[PDB]
């Protein structure tokens, strides 16, 4: 070859079941070996533990670290949507965003990305909670397909949509849905724009939101061609299942404001913590 | 068909319950996944990193909220005072609320193993002084000198080269398991009172500024647990989102 | 057998795992993987900081 | 002697005689795209020295009673150099950086700055103060370049999140009685294995004094803070006219 | 329709029917009704002692 | 019988739920299966055959519809003008539409794969030309000059005895599957714009007519993929059948 | 003029790089774009003698009918639904 | 699914059955035992007092 | 046993099929066979025509 | 933010109290005649 120069991770996992032993330990007189004295600058954190300290003795302790895993962290049903037929023509096309309900959206945005699949909870019932003899059907509207229009369309026909027929007095229903975005992880966090062109004032609506994350339309009716006269709530509930997560985040001090953007009440600024008096009096 | 019977428990709607499901899609196959950096598998690789403990949350700093995250450090006319005094707790209320240990706390119920505090020196190279901070474990209330606070756990901190220093905090509790500790029965389960003291002074030349600060930093060690996992109380909804 | 569609092909464990259906991501969760890697997000480092070395000399 | 360092690459080096560590985030080196992860089939340029060197971009003052400054990847580039016309004629693009910030002072001062890579760090207002405006904040807020922008409510980083766990994230401190420099080496971080460059900004670089300067009168009061910072395996892909928004 | 739910010590207590206590994102929560069987669950042993 | 608990999911008709139903005639048997050409298995071996693409779909030829088919070529005065331009957008509203792929895509949520445009010349023989097949990726919008359109992937193409050349559109995305492009949001999804140029001028003699046309031909490559079957959007029923 | 498609491919008209892909073609196969239940008849009873006699002719409704007639020819076997009601949407013991 | 039929004994509540039901805390563990003097594993041990 | 009376005999794929009855028309659909001939509706020609050689010489 | 964008150094002030910027050998002859007013500026190294 006539021409030289074109010829041309630091950690590993481990599993850990329980927590780490305790080593019996003495007295420690010397110079030059100094484990208590650090430096925060490096943007490392302290090594010191327990033996370099204090003189400890053995423990051997067999507490569990099953139950902070992100699988055992995320695999609770939590309220995502709630939906009411008091829309007094029989029929509600929802738009799914899952950010409405401020328990799972703060513990969805520890993390960056998220990859998973779900399982989601119908329970419908009366304003009141009373239950009826009433028949309902639930579609699922991709993004494209056509959403229907009134309480007899034709796009209620579901002959490649995904539909469920359930019962009031039915047990609640409940369905598994599989991880459904063209990219590889859901991002509660998109800092940019998604189409080109010129960012005027008036098209400042756009900063933030990411198409990968968008589902589609969900949409409910009761069946019968002439009008119920019975008023519905819908309430939906979200299990996380087969969890992957990336790049933890700062967890919002801050009350939320609106479903999409992180917006703050910029007159009432809380502090984090819970103030006293004196720094010497607690 | 084959004989059965239904139990109690049916027809029931449980959020925690972990079963099996009929899928929306047959033949469906996800986006393959790409490499990305950064992935946690287990909620205790975060609680080992250093965040930074509002030691300073007065009432008088709500409205400059910057200056609780460093406390001062000045030049004494008396010896032994103390600078600040604050609970081991870190489930409780007060400057465990701003680290992100003291926030996945607040998402379980009962915590064990040992702490960490750091505290790092922000003042002037020309700027001498040596520290006593101490841990106490539970009984009484905050010690009234120096000689009643060293009886303790405590580490002596001399300013210098190295600018941080790392006071353990060392599980010692009678039960295997802490609950949040709180105002009522539930001081069972305190951890006791961490103070810092002067050893020798504030010293500094002609110069250089005779205030400086202290940043204190809070972490887990690798013998840390949580478990009965539960709702937080810092996140509330009272007005409907959008 | 089943098609191969789940969103996690990882930290499940070995079995572990019930499912009723053809389509994998179907199945309940199981019990989770006790794998941790802290030390990318404690000593992040180029030079690895040793305990008892002092960490600025 | 490990408070000494050389960063060399491309046409540039940087030395210190008053550093940490390097900080690699998350443990991971930036590195080319893989033949598995890749999804568009045309082939992609490498252009390594052109592109992969050292950026210098405009200083800042410290003054006593500073806020906090903020800047966007790769957003501070797009009109710089050979890298920024190869942003604007390619409609991917791939990249990894080493940042690093520069503040020197004397012996005689105090003072403590915290550096933070905050990847996907979206922007919030304090909607109209009451909220209940839905404000949403303009276009040289958002991507402001390599000037950059300064923080206005720097406690809740503009995002209601607060600035005592940032240190969750890669970071550094420039405390001025301790070190000078702090650097961080970024890999590519997002949920496809390419994007845009005009559209999208990977992770922000935030520079917040945590403990406020300070000095007496008679010394230098004029402190400036410099970023300098170099992609590392820059790859781009789609090749078209030049786009400049 | 009813909700039976345990709320652990810390835990935020609910202070009204439309609290948003009752989101139950990682409580566990029981969903029943009247006309149903009774509900059953099983709880393991939780003292900290 | 055997002790059961029945869980949510019960008495629900799932329409894509998959499961073992009763039969209403025991014993029977079908008619036997005899060979018939031309047995499809999967959609995409329909999906590779090329059908007519409608660039000339303008709103003057809306009642003589087989003009839409066809699109001019003529002798030009200036050079480098451009004959048409459209969007390489499969499941988009537009030129499309008129295929039996972006008819089949329509079906389904998301795409992933490369694409083929063939041009076929349907002039005289005695007719020449050059003429330039730019495919542009997004960022823009049509390119105003020749100059700027041939900066992208691009084919020159010489009329002769071989009638037809194709126009390979490359997949060139960030994600690795693409929905369907719409005005809104959903522009992230563009794939961009085809446009075709004179290179040198349509040449022709005496006794030869000086406008001829060209028929666009679409298919798909070997690594295109659908997934996430859905209802289309193109038929419709407001009035009742029969 | 053949009468045959292009075999033109992506390396062959550009440079190119290695893309190993793993995309399923199993959603596409004919069995998955048909195994979902389509509604092919509404049947009232307001016929007021309480019986109705229909005659089976499945191709009343543009859903399904689009989808069958992609095909001159086909074979398989069904799974038909019974979803009754009122006609508000009322159940009755009945 | 499979034929099933439903026999006498359906939705009722036996206080002294001994079945399975539904764990309301994936993943927890408990405290682990110690050692205390004076178990007792026989109401027998006791009569014999 | 059953009754070998189903509308398809194959592409249903080796086994992957689930049956509670006597007759195989009863049983669920599976996952489907992966098998696809694209070249009797795309290259249907006599002569087989090669990539790189002039397609009418 | 024009000068950097050739080689460069960043110097910092320190115990070593040098610095070593290395002009390197870009030219397109092989040798360099000496660099003047005229037409001999064909012959220039540059600027630093
Ligand atoms: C009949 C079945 C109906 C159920 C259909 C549910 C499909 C929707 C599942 C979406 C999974 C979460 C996707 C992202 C949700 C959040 O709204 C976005 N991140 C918005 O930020
Ligand atoms: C109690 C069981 C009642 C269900 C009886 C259903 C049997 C009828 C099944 C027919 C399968 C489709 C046959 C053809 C249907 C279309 O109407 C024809 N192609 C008309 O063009």
């Amino acid at each position: 070859d006539p021409i030289a120069d074109m010829i041309d991770s630091l950690t590993a996992l481990q599993v850990l079941p329980t927590a780490a032993n305790t080593e019996a330990s003495s007295h420690r007189l010397g110079t030059g070996v100094v484990p208590a004295l650090q430096a925060a600058e490096t943007g490392a954190s302290s090594n010191a533990s327990d033996k370099n300290l204090i003189e400890t003795r053995c423990v051997l302790n067999h507490h569990s670290t099953q139950e902070t895993a992100i699988g055992n962290f995320f695999s609770r049903a939590g309220l995502v949507s709630i939906i009411t037929m008091p829309n007094t023509d029989g029929y509600v096309n929802w738009d799914i965003d899952l950010m409405g309900y401020a328990q799972l959206r703060r513990k969805c945005e520890l993390f960056t990305y998220m990859r998973f699949d779900a399982e989601f909870t119908f329970v419908v019932a009366k304003p009141n909670g009373v239950l009826v003899p009433q028949l309902l059907q639930y579609m699922y509207v991709p993004p494209g397909a056509p959403k229907p229009t009134s309480r007899d369309s034709f796009a209620w026909q579901t002959a490649t949509n995904p539909s469920v027929f359930v019962k009031m007095t039915d047990p609640p229903a409940q369905v598994s849905v599989p991880f459904m975005s063209p990219a590889s992880a859901y991002q509660w966090f998109y800092d940019g724009y998604p189409t080109f062109g010129e960012h005027l004032q008036a098209n400042d609506l756009d900063y933030g939101q990411c198409p990968n994350n968008m589902m589609g339309t969900f949409s409910i009716r009761t069946v019968g061609t002439e009008k119920s006269p019975h008023s519905i709530t819908l309430r939906v509930y979200m299990r996380i299942k087969h969890v992957r997560a990336w790049i933890p985040r700062p967890l919002r001090n801050q009350p939320y404001l609106f479903k999409t953007n992180p917006n703050y009440k910029g007159n009432d600024i809380k502090c984090t913590s819970t103030s006293r008096d004196k720094i010497t009096t607690l | 068909g084959i004989p059965t019977e239904l139990k109690p428990g049916t027809n029931q709607f449980l959020t925690t319950d972990d079963g099996v499901s009929a899928p929306i899609l047959p033949g469906f196959h996800p986006t393959p996944p790409i490499h990305i950096p950064g992935e946690v598998h287990n909620l205790l690789e975060i609680c080992r990193v250093e965040t930074i403990l509002e030691v300073n949350n007065l009432k008088t700093n709500e409205t400059t909220p910057m200056q609780r995250l460093c406390f001062p450090v000045s030049v004494q006319s008396k010896t032994g005072e103390l600078c600040a005094a604050f609970r081991a707790d870190p489930g409780r209320d007060g400057p465990w609320q701003s680290t992100i240990l003291g926030q996945l706390c607040r998402y379980y119920t009962q915590w064990s193993g040992s702490l960490e505090v750091t505290f790092m020196f922000a003042g002037s190279f020309m700027a001498t002084g040596k520290m006593l901070i101490a841990y106490t474990p539970p009984g009484g209330n905050v010690p009234a000198d120096r000689i009643t606070a060293m009886l303790g756990t405590h580490v002596i901190w001399d300013f210098g080269l190295q600018s941080s220093v790392t006071l353990v905090v060392p599980w010692i509790s009678n039960t295997h398991y802490r609950a949040h500790a709180r105002a009522g029965y539930f001081d069972y389960y305190t951890t006791g009172i961490i103070t810092i003291w002067y050893q020798t002074n504030y010293v500094v030349p002609i110069g250089a500024p005779t205030t400086a600060y202290i940043v204190a930093l809070a972490a887990a060690q690798d013998n840390f647990t949580m478990k009965l996992c539960k709702d937080t109380e810092d996140i509330e909804q009272t007005a409907n989102i959008q | 057998h089943e098609n191969s569609n789940s969103a996690s092909e990882g930290s499940t464990i070995n079995y572990t795992t019930i499912n009723y259906y053809k389509d994998a991501y179907a199945a309940s969760a199981g019990r989770q993987d006790m794998s941790q890697d802290p030390k990318k997000f404690t000593d992040p480092v180029m030079d690895v900081i040793h305990e008892m070395a002092p960490p600025l000399k | 002697s490990d408070r000494v360092a050389q960063l060399t690459i491309g046409n540039s080096t940087i030395t210190t005689q008053e550093a940490a560590n390097i900080v690699i985030a998350y443990g991971e080196w930036p590195e080319y795209c893989p033949d598995t992860d890749a999804t568009a089939v045309d082939k992609p340029t490498r252009p390594d020295v052109s592109v992969n060197r050292f950026f210098t971009l405009d200083t800042k003052s410290w003054a006593k009673d500073s806020k906090g400054w903020y800047w966007k990847f790769p957003d501070v580039l797009t009109e710089v150099g050979v890298f920024g016309q190869n942003a604007q004629f390619h409609y991917l693009y791939r990249s990894g950086f080493c940042v690093h910030v520069q503040c020197n002072a004397s012996k005689f001062h105090q003072g403590a700055l915290l550096v933070a890579v905050l990847p996907e760090y979206v922007l919030g207002t304090i909607a109209g103060g009451t909220g209940n405006e839905n404000s949403h904040p303009p276009y040289a807020t958002t991507q402001p370049g390599q000037v950059g922008a300064v923080l206005t409510h720097p406690y809740v980083l503009d995002a209601g999140i607060p600035l005592s766990q940032l240190t969750v994230c890669p970071h550094q401190w420039i405390n001025l009685r301790t070190n000078n420099c702090a650097t961080i080496i970024v890999p590519y971080m997002n949920t496809v294995p390419f994007d845009s460059a005009l559209n999208h900004c990977n992770f922000g670089l935030l520079v917040i004094p945590v403990v406020p300067l300070d000095f007496n009168a008679g010394a230098t009061s004029e402190i400036p803070i410099t970023v300098t910072i170099a992609p590392m395996c820059a790859e781009f892909a789609g090749l078209r006219q030049a786009v400049k928004q």
